[PDB]
């Protein structure tokens, strides 16, 4: 047993907008607070998807940086600290160069 | 939560121009084509033109050519229609609707539309009259009241009964042009014991003249 | 332009009936046709946007059909919430061409109108005008006739006849006959008559009052 | 002006579960029927996120292939056809072998 | 939408063992530790042990060294507790809750609980008695009726008035042990005009005996 | 095991008061404390799970404080929600240790119990047994005394005294005194009395009835 998805429902979630995207916590993105951060990944609203026209790219209009509570595994004393990440507000489709 | 806003009423004198509004909210504005459709009183929908808010792509119908200039605002998320040189032929309801494609062109969500009335006639306030039942009968099982507003210009007019609380068995009749002025009527039906025991009020509002008065119907 | 032909306007059917609304084109649009629902208040919404594919929040009753040049909307189970003029629109090539509306009315039992005459209000008579309003309040079908008789003699000028749209609650039409007159003539003339001719009776239903209060 | 995301709200969406993920449609991943399809990307429920303990992978337990209506831009005649992608049902944190 | 399921009542005999259930539904089960907590009637919470359904790693409290066994099922998503060799001291309410990380030890969502009773006593049906106000005495503004169920075993019992529709000013008193059997009482207060014009019924349900009868209160 | 200690258990405060509940640990738990709310029906929910960090669906009234060995849960504004026993659990190391659940009652105006005596039902007497129930129902505070008197003589055996928990409506306590007797002795005596001693009156509020129907 199976069911089909309407094309309207296909493109609505596929069109350029702000959406929930997982971001892996790396030492290259956020530095030394612990050997391991818990959770090792978080979720932020990012501009994903694709525009109808081929010459149109999906880029953020404006972004606001949000801060999240994160468990820092420190072996001197483990603490539940704070970190920050960039999060998009709205996206648009622009012509490419 | 994906709608388009259009000011339901619009008035201009013949010769002038209107910049119609299509406020987009609830989705990515620059991702869908914004269409514009014309409809004369009880006559088939006629396509005027669509605009791409993403790349600024403009498209117009042949007969409406220079009849209709489409523009978009990315800062306000609003599509605009600039109708140049208006006449009695252009007195129609104009819609706006979004569509996803480059081929299918299926306008999924429409707005309420804009009823553009084009006349140089003087804008005047209405006169509310309480339509009292015939002097001494008849009843009984149910009694009909009624209300009349004669000589208002232009549209629209909002008619309610008891602040809209009496929203049962109400007949609101559409306005018609008589001697260059609109005359509208309405009627309600309640039981013989409801009136005049419970005082029923006719509530009229004409926003264009800014003058609105509710009349209490007493026999 | 690619002519979009919808060769029916008046359509009346009883509740729970298989209703077919068809459209024909000038050429092969290759299964590009959309069905739109314009409710009496002027709200347009898209029901079926391809051959047979539904919009989000549309009952399964609306069935799409037709391939090539002929395309038809099919309501399997008609209800009172389906009173609307349905349009078809091609999408193969611009412009996007719409067809003429089909005004879907719903069949019910024939009902006699309840007539009520109303003399000009005392508020109006002090202003210089006099208007006699005569409501006919629910009736079916929408083929009513009104005739004003001032002192037995017929009046045609000043008569305003406005009809309400198909009711979603009880499927009954109503119209209001408003007779506008001058006070100087209203005061010459005594005894008024609001005649109404309909399908429910051969004898015209009469509501009349004297202009002195009889 | 400022909001602090609670650590519970952080890890709830960060845990290994089925989530909406944008998948770019390529000629390699799903083949050729036309030059380009619209939308050029789709959204399907996939196993994303991260497990609490490092040494446990986020892998699907059950999955079902769903079919979506896609606009196929073909030059003889453009048509709105059907396509299929593998979608995830439920995920679990299994130790990495 | 996230919750844990525990059977409210559980009956066993001295010496026997129970496999308690914690049905998890609403989240990824194998990503959170499942804790089990013991609570005696009106006493502090005692941690028994936690289990990780993800890897199978387990931890038990020292004093429950041989007596709790924790198991999990990836299918159906359910955590289990095997209480080996039960005594009268083990007669307590057992909870199941979930925490996230190894470091924090914070169990955010708990189950409803499992009141484990151990006795090996004879399970018998109650006898409902309608409490008559008085033989023509107190009548002022409001009158109280009452209900009684003496000699039922074991727990629990469901008590309502007029199919639970009369949920205003109801006093249901907790069950107590008398002569090795439970005796429970309840009372409802209504105006002097309501009764005995509107007939009031005492709805009793003892599911362990399977036999339950509602009694009509009459003066 | 770290002996997590709560010094107070009995606690009563009026509505809209700053209520503070404290905890003391045997050693430094480094800010790893979680406050839990156990409702009268046994349902436990997590209120504050760190020093001062809130769980989803918890009013801003609950404030978390304390840094090291000493921590406290502070309710800024007290309401009738907030009738529960509050626990604190350390998360430094296993096991996870809970403290003594502090019962939070709410202070209100003192009221007299509504005494009502009930003779054994005709349904009970036909089965060979008699039980007299004396309800007293709606009173502050939960310190109350009941004394049965059969023909003036006190009887202590057969008395069952069940108290209700703090009411979430008007903050009133209620108890039931069920005196179980044998019918073969119940027939041998006349008047039955249930006395009630409370803070409201030094004189015990008396409700009695004669066996031969008053």
């Amino acid at each position: 047993q199976r069911k089909v998805v309407s094309w309207i429902d296909v493109y609505t979630r596929a069109t350029c907008q702000p959406r929930e995207v997982v971001v892996p916590l790396t030492v290259e993105l956020m530095g030394t607070v612990a050997k391991q951060l818990v959770p090792s990944c978080v979720t932020v609203q990012r501009c994903g998807g694709c525009c109808p026209d081929d010459g149109l790219e999906c880029v953020p209009t404006g972004q606001h940086q949000v801060r999240m509570q994160i468990l820092m595994i420190r072996y001197p004393s483990s603490q539940l600290g704070e970190m920050s990440l960039e999060e998009h507000s709205q996206c648009e489709c622009r012509p490419k160069k | 939560q994906v709608q388009l806003q259009q000011p339901g009423t619009e008035l201009v004198k013949p010769g002038a121009s209107v910049k119609l509004s299509c406020k987009a909210s609830g989705y990515t504005f620059t991702g869908f084509w914004i269409h514009w459709v014309k409809q004369r009183p009880g006559q088939g929908l006629e396509w005027i033109g669509h605009i791409n808010p993403g790349n600024g792509g403009t498209n117009y119908n042949e007969k409406f050519k220079r009849m209709a200039t489409l523009t978009v605002d990315k800062s306000s998320s609003t599509a605009y229609m600039q109708l140049s040189s208006l006449t009695s032929e252009d007195s129609a309801v104009y819609y706006c609707a979004r569509s996803y494609s480059n081929y299918v062109r299926a306008m999924d969500y429409w707005g309420q539309g804009t009823s553009v009335t084009v006349s140089s006639a003087k804008t005047t306030a209405p006169s509310v009259y309480p339509l009292v039942p015939v002097c001494g009968g008849t009843t009984g099982s149910s009694v009909t009241l009624g209300c009349l507003v004669k000589g208002y210009f232009p549209e629209p007019v909002t008619l309610t009964w008891n602040s809209g609380s009496l929203s049962s068995g109400v007949h609101t009749f559409p306005a018609l042009l008589q001697s260059g002025l609109y005359t509208l009527s309405s009627s309600v039906t309640v039981t013989s014991n409801t009136w005049p025991s419970q005082t029923i009020t006719c509530n009229v509002a004409h926003p264009a003249s800014s003058t609105k008065v509710d009349k209490k119907i007493e026999p | 332009e690619i002519q979009m032909t919808q060769t029916t306007s008046s359509l009346s059917a009883s509740l729970g009936d298989r209703v077919t609304i068809s459209c024909r084109a000038s050429q092969d649009i290759s299964n590009f046709l959309n069905w739109y629902q314009q409710k009496p208040d002027g709200t347009v919404k898209l029901l079926i946007y391809y051959t047979s594919t539904l919009h989000s929040g549309v009952p399964s009753r609306f069935s799409g059909s037709g391939s090539g040049t002929d395309y038809s909307l099919t309501i399997s189970n008609l209800e009172q919430e389906d009173i609307a003029t349905y349009f078809c629109q091609q999408g193969k090539t611009l412009p996007p061409t719409f067809g003429g509306g089909t005004k879907l009315e719903i069949k019910r039992a024939d009902a006699a109108p309840t007539v009520s005459i109303f003399p000009p209000s005392s508020e109006q008579l002090t202003s210089g005008g006099a208007s006699v309003v005569c409501f006919l309040n629910n009736f079916y079908p929408k083929e009513i006739n009104v005739k004003w008789k001032i002192d037995g003699s017929e009046r045609q000028n000043g008569v305003l006849d406005s009809w309400t749209e198909q009711d979603s609650k009880d499927s009954t039409y109503s119209m209001s006959s408003t007779l506008t007159l001058t006070k100087d003539e209203y005061e010459r003339h005594n005894s008024y008559t609001c005649e109404a001719t309909h399908k429910t009776s051969t004898s015209p239903i009469v509501k009349s009052f004297n202009r002195n209060e009889c």
